[PDB]
């Protein structure tokens, strides 16, 4: 029988800074024990600030980052050419999966870029269109390896301060950009060590007042 | 796994990935393969891990007892049979999928055995699932007379195409060479083209991060 | 696979492609299918691998002790210990064997043994999936008491169309031939019997 | 819901420093039968796209018509047909994407698998894959079935990455591609001696070669191969 | 499990209903009223598939009460059954078929005598002197066929009715959390409040 | 999916508590998730079974209600608010939605009223409602303390303690616990409380979970 | 009714500079239910150190079976069992059962009494042995253990660091899966003496 | 069923084994399966008789209608009209449809249907379950721009090893000559064939 | 459904379990004792498939009643329960397995102390303060995860235990029909007969 949905694998992830915000992928496409492109970016530029990857099954992924890039379109020409906030594509994204509820876009959907205030924000969508907005988020294959380690180096949990009895937290604070990439790159060479789907390339889309940049590095390609 | 076997001259080399597998999961990033029936009958496995190891060991036990009965050095032929009448007697239930091959009194062997018991004769031959990847190779580069020089050339290039076009295969390249009237050579981790790239940042945690209840001396001795 | 025996003037000649799959992977393109179980009775091996494997060395085994006590089998005693394992294992074998060899008394015969371990005596058999589209060819084509260069072109010219048909057959064709001189081998190469 | 009755097998492709390689066999298959020998899987698309499919035939003959009506649909009211509107390969690639994707949603797909090779107006090479599933990515080596086990190591040993292009000529491209239609041969039940082969280049445009066989094929060492283990006869 | 019994006696229609909800392993309520006022002298009890019961309900009282309005009138506990086996017959061979079990009674102040109907899901309508839905008259009916008059009271009625919920708080595996019980006579519909 | 939600009507109002947990499998997917849906200034809505269900018909629902305001230049009932979620489910029966919540809310001609609310079309009104994988041992702290007459302070210490029991136990329960307080001027919010620094100080100051070493 | 996922649980095993570390949660379930805080999965035969998680039935019954078996050992051997030997016991003792296997993940971590070597090594369910120079994962929670050695270890750490490690890497993989926690213990071995720690964790 | 169509000198000539089956029951052992969609174009049906008759019934009605209103339509159109029907409905359909005609432009030709609903231009075409048993025997005889007799010899020698081998086919050899001359029916029964 | 309940305080072990026994839709009887005495100051209380249950606690009580008569020796509760969770070891691996869950309420007189273990059908044997078998922890565990305290006394345990019981004659679904409670300690097994 007909089966509409297959496994691209690779994985991403997005983290939130003060002023900026990362959104990172690896550029590895497969399907089962194959390689289909060493080199196939699933991270992309939105428009308005607003970078957004679709991770799991990549014709479902490229169809729904098409379908908000359109949206964000219309947007311009019914709302004399307002930008769109992070939190209005949000809202917008739960609306085009939500919208294929009985037959779903089978993709882990994140979004990156800056709030109202000029903050860095994260949002992360369930393949059903349920969100939240979160400060750090891993998605597809290798999450499971990756999000318990973020939780322990960014949000700083089960690290307890010298001396205090594990009474005192170390305390929450903001990182730069140059050590949330150390992060992110960090992430990615462990998840491509010890999963099969995670390797090739690396590339991260990197979003402040200023714009859009980004930055690309080489994985392991066994 | 990707393994592979090439006959040359005066002799017979295998060679071996070092990558095992749990799922997507890499369980071992540098696993042997390479198994030793008898000094100079050696053992290439794919498939599961603990039949190829067991069914190898076994087989390799009870040729020593027939070397030292028959005070004669072991045959390939004799490990073959041995080995073929074991798994189809299992019809297949032990997933071992071997390149076995040797010198011993009567010249240099080379053959594959499957799971289900079917064995196959070659000058080249490829298993595992990157087998594929490997014969692409073997069927471009192969030719009649081959060097040992040429052959080990030719047998790493073919487990490196597994390495690099196969995710069930990866990490390191093992040999080993089996000439007649030499000592059979085992070349552990003879290339060892995936080295890990220094990592960003230190991990090393101050110490006393970790919060702690209790603490004991525990007793070993008797 | 595509195999078949055809008995002739001088004796008897095996017939056989060399390929051996996975589904739609060749896992061997040089195959050797044609196997000796006594020095002149052999068989055409058809179906599984491991299966017939087995069984021809379990026969080989029995013919090699037959010998060492009672002399020389005849092709009809191979046969009947093929059919023997082939029918009192048939729900846990897929073999279609087709047995042949040379007697000085018999001359050549074959016999042919599918899977539900039936025997047939014939003057010529023909097995194995490529085997579906020569019927008609071989059928027509066979003539008794051929001559040696006649049985090795029919041979030959059947094997090709059966790989050509036959996804499932192919590489080179290999041929036995088994008469009072001895024991021939033969191999045939695509360029030679693909333009047929 | 369908299920393929006559397939084509392996489409293999590479990029080159000028422009893109593509070719396939002629063969059209009916399960383990090889019914069909006269079948051209590389359709050309004016004189600077060719498209290979593999699959169910009777949705590539589909394909085809699509096509050819979408070369005359082009020429509507377009003065500029043959020359800045006329139809380039992301035009076309897009297309069937689209239509593939939309008919897997409608879970009546067309059961082929696909892969665009042209050049483009600027002089850039496209080569993109698209499926039964509406599943796309590109690479400077692409190949469907078989070709993608076998075919991949082989035109990636030549061009392992997006700098190995320039330094890649036609000559040794096409000798890979030549090369891995023979393996295919030699492995793939399913695959034909004769095949088809296409280049399009932006110096010198469209070549498309018919007739082509396998040769230089290596058969002899099996005359030394007898039994399947102790058999010395 | 949802327990729905209904008894007729001389002058009034008695109808006692469950109070328990549950759902999974836990008993989410205890003082459920599954009934529901038709009219004023017509009362319907209901057991059967979570939702569809209480839609089910609503959707008959509202066209028994618009009828009602329109026609200055109220219809007969006849007219009402026969109105809701039709709407279950409608209903039974849909797409979604509703799985409700029902009991109406009423009065009929024409005829001034009580009536109780017994309709199952598929629509299959029944005029009882006493009547019960779904495994609850396995084990009251042997104790109404035996103690059951035609000529009794309301207060003998309710006698037999608690005989009827003790056997079943004694014999059924799982806990119903006792029964509201309403009683519907020519002045109309009241509830018992203690039981 | 795995959840710990209550709800529950006292003298003060509504307290509504809830986990922060989400899982798919064994994997805990987020330990932030907002299991409370803020329809409104005046009505909340728990999650629990589908997360997207829940977030998009409860916040579908809120739309409705906003209209409902504008044309009636009334605040909505709460047994009409809850009604238009319940009808709207009950249209999607047997298409596979999954929602379990509780739609609470406090009005004049109702006074603090909560309906659970269920994706086969269940709609009951009662004074306590627990909801999800941990609910059987919310459930337990709930009854053996619950009282009509509690203070607003001891109200939200009860929901906390429930929904803490239920993260210690449940595994597919935990992360934090979001407290909230329904009056009739609308609901407060009472904080978010991670279960880790929760655990610990409420064994300490209560002198619960001796099982535990601490 | 899947036996390696019913109870649950975690042990992961590091190597140092002339020392080795063990550590596991102390959770078992019956699924979604917590029923104990002090399941214990690594357990002693003389110096060498076995952690085990999966089924806890197996669990306890292949403890029972290597003391039976390390007892048993010592008598004959007049020495303890070092852990290369013992290894092997583990990997032989479970391909005995290869088609009704225990449901059980196997870690052996201790350091070799003449030579003085750090050794630790892991199983699969049929007794495949996985050596390893730097650490061993196994359990419910162990792709998020793997996630937290690669990029946490470093070699020829001291005692005292690679405690912090080991119990990092363990805390934070046991706070992304359900089925693991609920206290945590770890063993810091030198050539001649062990301590063993209890971990302060979040207890849900 | 066995079915064919050649294409010779003078133009195309199809064939057709005569047997309908019910599991191993013949139902009809007279069937003809050489049907007319138009003057000079015919096919040859195999599959499930109720929807290749289904089809031919269509495809000849919009033949007629083409008549009517465009003149007499080609070989190619005629099988175009086929394919749209095998393909569009190809989940609903078992149709294995060969499609012979001639013109005087054109002369003979011959198109095949398969299962999928493509097309395929061809100098001949075999189908039906007894076709398998053929392939190497067609091949090897088919000639191009062959007699009317030579033609009619190859068909009926063809058909004969096809019914002989093939449980699903038999009864009479049915046979329809297109040419420039006219249509002309064959028919020939056993006793001839049989013993070719 | 068979509800099985243990606590385990100062100075005794407290084990009750559910009366009823349901097969179908009927109880057939509302008195039943799951439990069975092996040693004087050793209780076993049992539940899960019918007929296992109770051929599998006797089997037990023979092997350590023939243990006690051999050695003229009392066996202490870890040894038993050690050899109780073997037996189930063994029988989880067996043609047909014991779907029995045990819980072995016990006083060692040795270090006079009183033992509870719970041991699962599958041989998982754990020692707890309190433990319970089926779905009566999910209910129970929160109560006593708060209420319980380690130096309770024997009527501290059985009122620990009645909040137990009406928590769960509250929220389950099914009627179980009570508990019989049974304490162990230094003086031996006796039965608490008003409950
Ligand atoms: C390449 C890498 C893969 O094609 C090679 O073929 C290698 C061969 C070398 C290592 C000899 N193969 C593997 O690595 C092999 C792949 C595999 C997996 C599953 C079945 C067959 C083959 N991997 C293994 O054999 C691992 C070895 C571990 C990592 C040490 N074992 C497993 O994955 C076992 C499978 C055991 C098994 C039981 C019954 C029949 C067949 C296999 N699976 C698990 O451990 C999974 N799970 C862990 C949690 O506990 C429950 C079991
Ligand atoms: C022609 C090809 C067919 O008539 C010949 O008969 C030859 C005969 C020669 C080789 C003696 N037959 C084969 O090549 C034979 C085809 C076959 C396959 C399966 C069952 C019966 C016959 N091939 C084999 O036996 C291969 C040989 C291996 C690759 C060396 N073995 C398999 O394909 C095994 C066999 C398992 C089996 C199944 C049922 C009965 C007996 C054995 N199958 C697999 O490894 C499974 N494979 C996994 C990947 O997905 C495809 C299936
Ligand atoms: C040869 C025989 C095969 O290639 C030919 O192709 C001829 C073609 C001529 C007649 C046009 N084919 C048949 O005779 C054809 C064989 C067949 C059977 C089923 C499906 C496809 C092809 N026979 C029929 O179509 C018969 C004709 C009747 C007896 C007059 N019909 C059946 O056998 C019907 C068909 C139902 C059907 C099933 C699937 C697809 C389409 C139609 N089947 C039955 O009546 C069921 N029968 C009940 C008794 O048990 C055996 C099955
Ligand atoms: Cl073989
Ligand atoms: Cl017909
Ligand atoms: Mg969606
Ligand atoms: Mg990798
Ligand atoms: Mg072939
Ligand atoms: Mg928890
Ligand atoms: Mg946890
Ligand atoms: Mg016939």
């Amino acid at each position: 029988q007909f089966n509409p949905y297959g496994d691209n694998g690779g994985t991403i992830l997005g983290i939130a800074g003060e002023d900026f915000a990362v959104l990172a992928g690896d550029t590895r496409n497969i399907t089962d024990y194959s390689i289909n492109s060493r080199y196939e970016p699933k991270v992309f530029d939105c428009g308005d600030n607003i970078v957004m990857s679709a991770n799991g099954f990549a014709a479902d992924g490229d169809a729904l980052v098409k379908r908000f890039k359109n949206s964000v379109k219309w947007y311009h020409f019914d709302h004399n050419d307002k930008k769109l906030s992070i939190n209005s594509a949000a809202r917008n994204i739960q609306h085009l999966l939500y919208g294929k509820r009985f037959f779903p876009y089978y993709v882990h959907t994140i979004i990156a870029g800056l709030d109202e205030d000029g903050k860095g924000a994260v949002y992360s969508f369930d393949p059903v269109g349920s969100y939240e907005r979160e400060q750090c988020r891993a998605g597809g294959a290798a999450a499971s390896l990756i999000m318990p380690f973020l939780d322990n180096q960014v949000n700083f949990k089960n690290q307890y301060e010298p001396g205090t009895n594990g009474k005192v937290k170390k305390p929450l604070k903001y990182l730069s950009v140059e050590e949330v990439i150390k992060l992110v790159r960090d992430s990615f060479t462990s998840a491509t060590e010890r999963h099969i789907q995670v390797g090739d390339g690396l590339e991260i889309l990197i979003v402040t007042k200023d714009g859009v940049r980004k930055e690309f590095y080489e994985l392991k390609r066994d | 796994t990707t393994i592979v076997g090439v006959k040359f001259n005066n002799g017979v080399v295998i060679a071996a990935d070092t990558r095992s597998t749990q799922g997507p999961i890499v369980a071992d990033k540098n696993c042997a393969k390479l198994h030793r029936i008898s000094p100079k009958i050696w053992c290439a496995g794919a498939g599961t891990a603990a039949d190829t190891e067991a069914v190898t060991q076994l087989i390799g036990s009870n040729i020593e007892l027939h070397s030292l009965y028959t005070s004669r050095e072991p045959r390939v032929v004799s490990a073959l049979q041995m080995l073929k009448q074991h798994l189809f007697k299992y019809q297949g239930h032990i997933g071992a999928y071997l390149i076995v091959a040797g010198v011993d009194p009567t010249g240099s062997h080379l053959f594959s055995i499957h799971a289900h018991g079917s064995t196959d004769v070659g000058y080249y031959l490829s298993l595992g699932s990157g087998s594929l990847a490997a014969m692409a190779v073997l069927e471009s580069h192969w030719k009649q007379d081959l060097t040992k020089e040429e052959a080990i050339k030719l047998a790493s290039d073919a487990i490196q195409a597994g390495i690099w076009n196969d995710l069930g295969s990866g990490s390191n390249v093992d040999v080993c060479v089996m000439e007649i009237g030499k000592d059979a050579e085992y070349l552990r981790n003879y290339l060892t083209p995936n080295v890990r790239e220094e990592k960003q940042k230190s991990y090393k945690f101050p110490r006393g991060t970790t919060a702690v209840l209790k603490e004991s001396i525990v007793n070993i001795c008797d | 696979t595509s195999i078949m025996a055809v008995t002739f003037k001088d004796g008897v000649i095996l017939g056989a492609d060399s390929r051996t799959t996975t589904g739609a992977y060749i896992a061997n393109r040089v195959t050797d299918k044609l196997t000796r179980v006594h020095d002149k009775i052999w068989c055409c091996r058809s179906g599984s691998a491991a299966d017939t494997q087995a069984i021809a060395d379990i026969v080989q085994y029995h013919l090699e002790l037959y010998t060492s006590q009672y002399g020389t089998p005849s092709t009809e005693t191979a046969a009947s210990v093929f059919k023997e394992l082939c029918y009192e294992n048939k729900d846990n074998l897929t073999a279609g064997i087709i047995v042949a060899g040379y007697d000085d008394k018999n001359k050549g015969e074959v016999y042919t043994i599918p899977l539900g371990g039936s025997v047939h005596k014939l003057p010529y058999a023909i097995a194995g999936s490529g085997s579906t589209f020569i019927y008609g060819y071989c059928d027509k084509n066979f003539r008794e008491n051929m001559s040696k260069e006649e049985t090795v072109d029919f041979i030959k010219h059947s094997l090709s169309q059966a790989i050509k048909w036959d996804g499932s057959s192919g590489g080179v064709i290999r041929m036995v031939v088994l008469t009072a001189a001895g024991v021939e081998r033969l191999i045939f190469y695509p360029d030679e019997y693909e333009q047929l | 819901t369908q299920q393929p009755i006559v397939t084509g097998t392996s489409v293999i492709s590479m990029k080159y420093d000028n422009g893109v390689i593509i070719a396939a066999d002629n063969l059209g298959s009916y399960g383990s039968l090889l019914r069909f020998n006269g079948v051209e899987r590389l359709i050309p698309v004016g004189d600077n796209t060719v498209v290979g499919i593999s699959g169910d035939i009777s949705d590539m003959q589909h394909i085809e018509r699509l096509l050819k009506d979408l070369v005359t649909e082009n020429a509507y009211d377009n003065p500029l047909a043959d020359a800045e509107e006329a139809l380039e390969p992301s035009y076309i690639f897009e297309y069937l994407a689209t239509v593939m994707y939309q008919r897997r949603s409608k879970m009546n797909p067309l059961w082929n698998a696909i892969i665009v090779a042209g050049v483009q107006s600027n002089g850039d090479q496209f080569l993109r894959y698209v499926n039964l599933l509406g599943v796309t990515y590109s690479s400077p080596t692409l190949a469907t079935g078989f070709g993608a086990h076998m075919a991949n190591p082989l035109l990636r040993k030549v061009v392992d990455r997006e700098s190995d292009i320039p330094k890649t000529t036609v000559q040794v491209a096409e000798e890979a591609i030549v090369n891995a239609m023979r393996v295919l041969y030699y492995r793939d039940a399913r695959s034909s001696r004769n095949f088809s082969l296409a280049i399009i280049d932006k110096n010198t445009g469209l070549t498309f070669k018919k007739n082509l066989q396998v040769e230089n094929m290596k058969w002899d060492f099996a005359k030394d191969i007898k039994g399947y283990g102790t058999q010395k006869i | 499990m949802d327990i729905i019994l209904g008894i007729r006696v001389q002058d009034s229609v008695i109808l006692a209903s469950s109070k328990a909800v549950t759902r999974g392993i836990s008993v989410l309520k205890d003082s459920d009223d599954k009934t529901r006022q038709l009219s004023p002298h017509t009362l319907m009890s209901f057991a059967g598939e979570a939702g569809d019961t209480v839609q089910f309900a609503e959707y008959i009282q509202a066209n028994i009460q618009l009828y009602s309005i329109r026609e200055d009138y109220e219809l007969s506990p006849q007219a009402v059954s026969s109105f809701v086996r039709q709407e279950l017959a409608k209903s039974i061979r849909s797409r979604r078929p509703y799985q409700v079990n029902v009991l109406i009674g009423g009065y009929d102040k024409k005829k001034n005598k009580p009536e109780l109907y017994q309709i199952d899901y598929l629509g299959t309508k029944v005029e009882l002197p006493y009547g019960a839905h779904g495994y609850s008259g396995f084990y009251t009916f042997s104790l109404l066929d035996h103690h059951y008059r035609p000529d009794m009271t309301t207060e003998e009625g309710l006698d037999l009715l608690k005989l009827c919920v003790q056997e079943l708080e004694k014999r059924m595996p799982m806990d119903f959390k006792g029964v509201i019980v309403k009683i519907v006579d020519k002045d109309g519909i009241r509830q018992v409040d203690d039981f | 999916a795995g959840a710990t939600t209550l709800a529950f009507r006292f003298q003060g109002g509504i307290i509504v508590a809830v986990d922060s947990r989400a899982t798919a499998g064994n994997w805990v997917a987020s330990q932030t998730v907002k299991k409370v849906i803020e329809i409104n200034p005046f009505l909340l809505g728990t999650m629990a079974g589908g997360a997207a269900d829940c977030q998009f018909w409860e916040t579908w629902l809120g739309s409705q209600c906003r209209l409902h305001e504008l044309r009636e230049k009334e605040r909505i009932s709460v047994a009409a608010a809850s009604r238009i979620l319940s009808n709207l489910v009950y249209q999607y029966k047997g298409a596979g939605l999954s929602m379990g919540t509780m739609i609470c809310g406090y009005t004049r001609k109702e006074g603090p009223t909560i309906y659970y609310v269920d994706s086969d079309g269940t709609r009951l009104k009662g004074d306590i409602f627990c909801v999800g994988s941990g609910q059987t041992f919310a459930y337990g702290v709930l009854d053996s303390n619950y009282k009509w007459d509690l203070s607003v302070e001891d109200a939200l210490y009860l929901g906390k303690r429930s929904i803490l029991a239920a993260a210690h136990r449940d595994a597919y329960s935990g992360g934090s616990v979001n407290l909230y307080h329904v009056t009739e001027d609308g609901w407060i919010y009472h904080g978010n409380h991670d279960v880790g620094e929760l655990f610990w100080k409420v064994k300490e100051e209560e002198g619960s979970f001796n099982n535990v070493i601490g | 009714s899947d036996p390696s996922s019913i109870n649950g649980g975690i042990v992961v095993a590091m190597t140092g500079k002339d020392c080795v570390a063990i550590a596991c949660d102390l959770r078992l379930g019956s699924q979604s239910l917590g029923v104990s805080n002090k399941f214990e999965k690594i357990f002693h035969y003389g110096h060498v150190f076995l952690g085990i998680t999966g089924l806890a039935t197996d669990v306890t019954t292949l403890n029972e079976m290597f003391r039976y078996k390390t007892n048993l050992y010592k008598l004959k051997e007049e020495r303890a069992i070092e852990p290369e030997t013992f290894t092997q016991l583990v990997s032989s003792s479970l391909y005995e059962r290869r088609f009704g296997p225990y449901f059980v993940g196997p870690v052996v971590a201790g350091i070799n009494s003449k030579s003085g070597k750090p050794f630790i090594a892991g199983f699969d369910l049929i007794g495949c042995i996985d050596e390893a120079k730097d650490f061993i994962v196994s359990g419910t929670a162990s792709d998020q253990l793997f996630g937290m050695c690669e990029s946490l270890y470093e070699p020829n750490l001291e005692p005292e660091d690679l405690f912090e490690t080991i119990s990092q890497a363990l805390l934070n993989a046991a706070d992304r899966d359900a089925l693991s926690g609920w206290g945590a213990v770890v063993y810091i071995i030198k050539k001649d003496e062990v301590v063993k720690r209890y971990l302060k964790m979040r207890q849900d």
